[PDB]
């Protein structure tokens, strides 16, 4: 009922207060700046 | 939110849970209510076992999901 993580061909579901990520591509995101 | 664990035998059980809940989070939860350890516990959501590290929403589990408990033992 949500949508899907923003990265390339991720598997997982995304969310708003990650920028649309999942946990950890958004953790990626973050460490990449 | 809230979801609902059940074991294979029958027994259910309900978890009060928040979307950002990791799956050890859980885990650990179930721990309390059962007193079971969380290396014994495999979960697994409309078919597919839930991996470590990730959470609830990376699954879409949403509120009154189940999940199933499955046991290494
Ligand atoms: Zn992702």
């Amino acid at each position: 009922g949500t949508s899907k993580c923003r990265k390339a061909g991720c598997v997982y579901f995304g969310t708003p207060e990650n920028k649309g990520f999942c946990t950890l591509c958004f953790i990626e995101y973050r460490e990449n700046k | 939110m809230q979801i609902f664990v059940k074991t294979l035998t029958g027994k259910t059980i309900t978890l009060e849970v928040e979307p950002s809940d990791t799956i050890e989070n859980v885990k650990a939860k179930i721990q309390d209510k059962e007193g079971i350890p969380p290396d014994q516990q495999r979960l697994i959501f409309a078919g597919k076992q839930l991996e470590d590290g990730r959470t609830l929403s990376d699954y879409n589990i949403q509120k009154e999901s189940t999940l199933h408990l499955v046991l290494r033992l």
